[PDB]
């Protein structure tokens, strides 16, 4: 949750 | 694991079909969290969630802020190869 995620 | 080189080949009209998480600016590698099924990535054969992308093309991602990664990353086109290893 911290750290993000991106879709690519 | 052993450090991997892997071919991925993109249509233009396609993303890679990842999800990544991570970053510099949060301590952790930039990940492979996702493989989006019949997408660039899946296709290719020789990614895995879990994976650790070290280079795209010759491009250092080691140090690279999340941000940074999904530029990077987003920019290359057509035959891309990647530096990944699985830990």
């Amino acid at each position: 949750s911290r750290v993000p995620t991106s879709i690519i | 694991g052993p450090i991997r080189k892997v071919l991925l080949l993109k249509e233009d009209h396609e993303g890679l079909g990842i999800s990544i998480t991570g970053g510099k600016e949060h301590g952790v590698p930039i990940l492979i969290s996702e493989i989006h099924p019949g997408q660039p990535a899946d296709r290719c054969g020789g990614l895995h969630v879990g994976d650790a992308i070290l280079a795209v093309n010759g491009v250092n991602l080691r140090d690279t802020k999340h941000k940074e990664a999904v530029t990077i990353l987003s920019q290359q086109r057509g035959e891309i190869e990647f530096e990944v290893v699985y830990v």
